């Protein structure tokens, strides 16, 4: 629902930002990690 | 070793939790952070995102960690974890 309990999850979702932006939430997935994440 | 962030307030929890940084190194939790980052940064892939919008994608992507958190539907441990370390440091740092 339009901005939740409390600004945390907003805080949350521009710190993640920022991981991705600068290069920390790069990732690689094998096989096995891939089947239990996408399920295929 | 690696980067930093880039808002030095947010910076402060990423270099002061170690705990939250251990957490960060599973691939299965940088995996869903990054099914996140995709929201804010986008709704679809046309484009969206102009001058407004954002504010928008704030619930788009608070939808996904509200499955990833205590209570969720695919929720995991170092998610749960991630959120309630991050967040308590954000919220120790208000005064």
């Amino acid at each position: 629902g339009p901005h939740m309990f409390a600004n945390e999850n907003s805080q949350l979702l521009d710190f993640i930002r920022e991981l991705g932006d600068v290069g920390l939430l790069e990732y690689e997935l094998s096989q096995q990690e891939k089947d239990v994440l996408f399920g295929s | 070793m690696n980067k930093t962030l880039k808002t030095k307030a947010f910076d402060d929890i990423y270099q002061n939790s170690a705990e939250l940084q251990e957490l960060l190194k599973y691939n299965t939790v940088k995996f869903h952070l990054a099914k996140v980052y995709r929201i804010l940064s986008s709704t679809v892939n046309d484009g969206s995102s102009g001058k407004m919008n954002s504010d928008l994608q704030k619930e788009l992507a608070v939808n996904y960690l509200n499955t990833l958190r205590y209570g969720g539907i695919h929720y995991n441990e170092a998610i749960e974890e991630f959120c309630q370390i991050l967040l308590d440091k954000l919220n120790a740092v208000k005064k």
